[PDB]
C-alpha cells in the first residue's frame, strides 16, 4: 500500500502511516533510479 | 478514513510536494537499509582474533607455548523518537480567513493545515539532514546548546576512531598545505580488502573555490581537483570518485568510500516526518498538530573516514 | 513598537540557513508549550507585548485592563497581541511559561525580576531564570529566553 | 568489568595484526602450559587480573583482591554468571598481563602485589619481574606484562 | 538506585489481598492524578526519581539538565524516569502534586520542606504536607505520602 | 560471547588468517614481531633473510630534509639502478614495492609541473632503461614504511624455496579435560629465500 | 499451579567422557549433575520448627 | 523458601503436642491457597514428631 | 532412544548421555505409575 496509487483507500491512521513510509521508500528508490553521477 | 479525517486527507494530498532529502546523494543505493523500530536499539556481534606473543620454537621437549586470543564485540545502534508541535487554522474556519490570492492571516501568521505541515516537514527534513551530516542536533549557528542524544548516535563528521587531520590557522590559504594534509590522511586510511569501491568527497564552498585554481610556475593543464581525483583513484583502484559541495560544512572536507561493507546506514522506516493522530481543538479557530521523526542508525568501520578541518584562527 | 509591521518590498529574501531564525520580534507564543496551559485575553493599554503585565482599573466606566508593569503588581505575562481588536493574550503568573521576553537595556543561570515597565532585569519575588544571553533586535530592544515558574 | 567491547559504537578493523592483544578482555596468559593448575573459587568484588587472598568467616571461604603476606594466587578469568574466579596458585608460575598501580612501572623492575592486588615497584615477598612498560587502557587502568615465578 | 527492583524476584507474587499493595518504589505517578496536569520531560543528571529537582547549567555546549535538589532552587518534582533515554518526568512547582516521595532519614499534618538533596524533611519556602507516616523500603530509604501545592510566602 | 569462546572451525579460521598475515610480514621484511614499533623481535637463525634485509645488496638512503623531494628520491633511485648488476639475466621483468605514502607521491605530475607524464611513468622508463625494455610492475604494501624495493622477477637470480609445510597446518594433539574448553595447535615453517648478490635495490627515506 | 519443580534434564548424575589414565593401575573418572529449579508462590508453605534449646 | 509461613515452638514446650499442634493450626490459618484450595496436601515430619503423632 | 530398549545402539557419547536422560525420565514415570498412595 502506497500513496502513489490513488486506488489505495486507508482504513485507519495505522495503515495511513504505513502508506506514508512505503511512499517515502518508493520515492527514495525512484530518486536513485533517476540519479546520474 | 479520508471521509472523516480532513487532516489526513490534506496530508495525503500535500505529501508529494515535499522535496527529497539531500543526504541520499551522499550514499549509494546499497548503503541504506530500513529497520522497523521507533525507539530502542539494535545489536551486531563481531568476532576477532589476536596474537598474544611471539610464536614458540618447537625443539626438543617443551609444553609452554604462546597462545592466540579471541574477542567478541557487540556494536549497538540507538534509535530515538522526537516530536514537534505547530499551530494552524481550523478547516471550518478557513473560509473566514481566505483572501483574494491566499488563505491565512498575515497579521497573526496563521496558516492552513496543509501549508503549515509542508513547511514544518521541510524544516524537519533540513534538521535531519544536518544531523546525518554532522552528528549533532542544534538550532544555533554557534552550535552550542546542543540536545543531549543517546550514546552510539554519531554522524559522518563526528564518528570516532577515524582519521582526523588539522590544517593550521596560518596555512588556511595554502591549498598545497591543505592537499598535503589530505594526502597524509589518505595514506593513513586503511580500506583493507574492500578497497575497490567508489569514493565520495564532500567539501565546503570555499574549498570548492580553491580547488579550481591550476596545480602548482603553475600548471597550464591540470587543476587541484584533478590531482585530488587521481590521488583518491590511486587508493580506490581507479574507481569512480564523486565530489559534492555542501553549504552545511564550514572549512571541513570529508572523504569516505561508498561501500556497504565499511559504512552502512540503517535508518528507521519512520525516520522521516510523520503526522500524529492527536489534534488539539478548542472553541477558537486555532488548532495544534504534531509531527514525529526518528533519529539514529549510522554504522561504520574503524579508520575508514578522513576528516580534514582547516583552522580559521 | 509593533509585533508584525506590514511593509512591501521589491525583492525576495533568501532563507539561507535554518538556524538562529527564530530570534525575531514577531515570534509570538512560547518556545515549548503544553496543551494544558491556561490562557486569557484582556483589553490592551499601551503595548505590553513580550512584557509582564499588571491589572489597571479605571473610574468604573469601563472594565479593567492590562498594562506593562511588574514588582508586587505582576499579574501575568503577555505572550501575544491582536492589534485589530486591541487584545492581549496573558498567561497567569500561577502558570509556568518558557519563551523570549523583553530585557532591560545577563548570562544563563542569572536570576531575573520584573521592573516597573514589565522588563526583565538582573537581581526578589518572581521566579525568572535566564536560559540564554541577550539578543539585540533593535537599538533599544533586547530579548532573552527566560523561564517563569511562580513566586518565592 | 571484564568485556568492555560489548558497548562498542562502531565495527572494528581486523586488517592489522600488530598491537592487537593488549586489552582487558585478554583473559588467561600469553604462554600457557597444559600442566598449569587452575582452581575455581567464589569471589566477592572485582578480583579480575589481580592478586587474591583467601577469606574465612556460615559459608565456604571465598577469595578477593589482596596481596602482601596474604597472597594466595592470581586470578586470570571470571565467570560472571556463576560469580566464580579461576586462580593460578602461587606455587605455579605465570606469564601474562596484570593490573598495575600506576604508569611508573618499567621493564626489568621488580614488582610486589599491594593490598588492592595491583602490581607496584619495590625486601620483597614474591618474585615478579616486569617484561614491558605499563600501558594505559582506561583513565585509571594500567596493565603490565609480568612473569611471576614464586616467592623470595 | 533504580525505578524497578534490580534483583529478579525468586518467587511468584501472591495475588489474593487488595490492601497495602501500593507501598512500593515502583509506584510511579501520583495517587490522585488529574487529566489537566502539566507534565514536562528533561535530561536526567543522576537519579532524581521521586525527588525535588533543580535546573543545572553547564558551559553551554549542551542544553540544561535537572538534578536532585531543593531549597531556593526548587523547580519541580520528578515522578517518573525512562532509563533508556535518560528522561526525567517533571511536574512544575506551579502545579500541585500528591504522591509518594523520598523522605530524609513524621506524622500526618506535619509541614515539610525540600533539602539540598531533594529529600523531604520536617520543618519555610515550599508548601508540602505529609498525609501519612514514613514507610521504610530499604534500610536507608523511606517514602512518605505528601501533597505539594506551590510556594508559601516569606 | 561473555567468555570469548568459539567453535573449533571459526577459531581455526581466525588463527590461520592471523598466522598467514605473520608469515607474509616475515617474507616481506625478514623479521618476526607482533609490535608496530618492530621491537621485541624473535631471534632467528642465520641464513634466514627477507627481501628487505637481504645482505650484500644495494642500499640507498634519502636524507630527512629531502623526504618530500621526489626529485631527490628519483636521484637516489637512479643511482641505485645504475649500481644494479643483473649480469647476463638483465632482460627480465622488474618488480617494485612501495609504501602507501610513496604510492601517493608517485601519482603527482612530473616536475614547473609537466603535463601528460607522471613520476610513475618516469620511474617505469628509468627501470626499462636497464631491464632491456621489459615489463615493470608496481605494488603497494602497508607493511613497508618509507621504503622502496626493486628486484627482478627472474628465477635465475631470486628464488623462493619454501617448505611444503610453510602455511598453517593443524596438529594432531588436542588437549581435553572434564570442562567444555579444549586447546588446539597450529604449526608453520619459516625460511627459504635465496638471491644473488647485488640484485636488490632498497631505498629508505629517513624521516627523523 | 502453586509449587512447580522444573529441574534440568541433566540434574541426575551423568558420567563424563574424560578419563584420566597413567602408567599405573589407578584411573580417575568424573560425574556431572545440575542443581536448581524450584518455584513456589508466596505464603503457600508452612514450616514449623520445634526449638530444642 | 522465603515469603512462606514460619512458626516456632518454644524449647520449654518441645514435648507438648498440644502446643505444637496449636502452632500448626496458626500456620494453617495463615496459609493462603486462593482458588487452588481443592488440592491434595503433603506433610513431611521427623521421626520424633511421627512418634508423638 | 532409551537404555531400556536393548536394540538401541549408541553411536557417540552425546547419544549415550541423551539415552541416560531419557532412561531417568522413563524411570520417574514408571515409579509414579507404580506408586499407590
Amino acid at each position: 500500500a502506497s500513496l502513489l496509487d490513488s486506488n489505495f483507500v486507508p482504513i485507519n491512521f495505522t495503515e495511513f502511516v504505513q502508506a506514508i513510509s512505503n511512499t517515502y521508500k518508493q520515492r527514495r528508490i525512484q530518486f536513485y533510479e533517476n540519479l546520474k553521477r | 478514513l479520508f471521509d472523516e479525517n480532513y487532516y489526513a486527507k490534506a496530508v495525503a494530498n500535500i505529501i508529494g510536494e515535499v522535496k527529497d532529502p539531500i543526504m541520499y546523494k551522499w550514499f549509494s543505493p546499497d548503503q541504506i537499509e530500513d529497520v522497523d523500530l521507533q525507539m530502542g536499539y539494535q545489536k551486531t556481534v563481531k568476532w576477532d582474533a589476536f596474537l598474544n606473543a611471539n610464536p614458540t620454537t618447537i625443539a626438543n621437549e617443551v609444553n609452554t607455548i604462546s597462545t592466540i586470543g579471541f574477542s567478541s564485540e557487540v556494536v549497538r545502534l540507538n534509535y530515538l523518537k522526537l516530536q514537534y508541535k505547530f499551530r494552524h487554522l481550523k478547516q471550518t474556519s478557513e473560509k473566514f480567513y481566505t483572501s483574494d490570492s491566499y488563505i491565512g492571516d498575515i497579521n497573526n501568521n496563521l496558516l492552513p493545515f496543509a501549508q503549515a505541515y509542508k513547511l514544518a516537514s521541510s524544516e524537519i527534513i533540513k534538521l535531519i539532514n544536518h544531523f546525518v551530516l554532522t552528528g549533532t542536533v542544534s538550532i544555533q549557528k554557534d552550535g552550542k546548546n546542543q540536545k543531549r542524544l543517546l550514546p552510539n548516535m554519531y554522524g559522518l563528521l563526528n564518528m570516532p576512531e577515524q582519521i582526523k587531520e588539522e590544517v593550521a590557522s596560518g596555512d588556511k590559504d595554502k591549498m598545497d598545505k591543505i592537499f598535503e594534509k589530505i594526502e597524509a590522511g589518505l595514506s593513513k586510511l586503511e580500506l583493507g580488502d574492500e578497497f575497490s569501491t567508489p569514493m565520495m568527497v564532500i567539501v565546503d564552498p570555499a574549498t570548492s573555490l580553491k580547488l579550481v585554481k591550476p596545480y602548482a610556475a603553475a600548471s597550464s593543464c591540470e587543476k587541484w581537483e584533478d590531482v585530488l581525483i587521481q590521488t583518491i583513484k590511486a587508493i580506490n583502484n581507479r574507481e569512480d570518485v564523486y565530489i559534492e559541495t555542501s553549504n552545511l560544512l564550514k572549512h571541513k572536507i570529508l572523504i569516505y568510500p561508498l561501500n556497504s561493507e565499511l559504512i552502512k546506514f540503517k535508518p528507521s522506516k519512520y525516520m522521516l516526518p510523520t503526522p500524529n493522530e492527536q489534534v488539539d481543538k478548542d472553541s477558537t479557530d486555532v488548532a495544534h498538530s504534531y509531527i514525529d521523526f526518528v533519529l539514529g542508525g549510522l554504522l561504520a568501520t574503524r579508520k575508514t573516514i578522513l576528516q580534514v578541518n582547516i583552522k580559521q584562527s | 513598537l509593533m509585533k508584525n509591521p506590514q511593509q512591501d518590498s521589491g525583492l525576495l529574501s533568501n532563507s539561507i540557513d535554518f538556524r538562529d531564525q527564530n530570534l525575531i520580534f514577531s515570534n509570538s507564543g512560547g518556545v515549548c508549550t503544553s496543551s494544558k496551559d491556561k490562557i486569557e485575553n484582556y483589553p490592551a493599554k499601551g503595548y505590553p507585548y513580550k512584557r509582564g503585565v499588571k491589572l489597571s482599573f479605571g473610574d468604573g466606566t469601563t472594565e479593567l485592563e492590562v498594562e506593562a508593569g511588574g514588582g508586587d503588581d505582576l499579574y501575568g505575562v503577555c505572550s501575544d497581541i491582536d492589534e485589530f481588536s486591541g487584545m492581549a493574550t496573558v498567561i497567569p503568573i500561577t502558570n509556568n511559561f518558557t519563551g523570549y521576553l523583553t530585557l532591560k537595556k545577563v548570562n544563563p543561570g542569572d536570576k531575573l525580576n520584573f521592573n516597573q515597565h514589565g522588563e526583565l532585569e538582573k537581581v526578589k519575588s518572581v521566579n525568572a531564570i535566564a536560559l540564554s544571553k541577550a539578543h539585540k533586535l533593535t537599538e533599544d530592544l533586547f530579548i532573552v529566553l527566560a523561564s517563569v515558574f511562580g513566586n518565592r | 568489568m571484564k568485556n568492555p567491547q560489548h558497548d562498542a559504537s562502531l565495527l572494528s578493523n581486523s586488517n592489522e595484526f600488530r598491537d592487537k592483544n593488549v586489552e582487558f578482555f585478554a583473559s588467561g596468559g600469553t604462554r600457557t602450559s597444559k600442566f598449569d593448575k587452575l582452581e575455581n573459587h567464589p569471589f566477592l568484588g572485582y578480583p579480575y587480573k589481580r592478586g587474591v587472598k583467601r577469606v574465612i568467616q556460615h559459608y565456604e571461604p571465598h577469595v578477593e583482591a589482596g596481596g602482601g603476606e596474604d597472597l594466595y594466587g592470581i586470578c586470570i578469568d571470571i565467570d560472571e554468571f556463576s560469580k566464580t574466579a579461576t586462580i593460578v596458585p602461587i606455587t605455579n608460575n605465570f606469564e601474562g598481563y596484570l593490573v598495575a598501580k600506576d604508569s611508573t612501572v618499567k621493564v626489568k623492575d621488580k614488582l610486589i602485589f599491594n593490598k588492592d592486588g595491583a602490581l607496584e615497584k619495590v625486601k620483597a615477598t614474591i618474585n615478579a619481574t616486569a617484561l614491558t612498560d605499563a600501558k594505559q587502557i582506561s583513565n585509571e587502568v594500567y596493565l603490565v606484562k609480568v612473569a611471576v615465578f614464586g616467592n623470595k
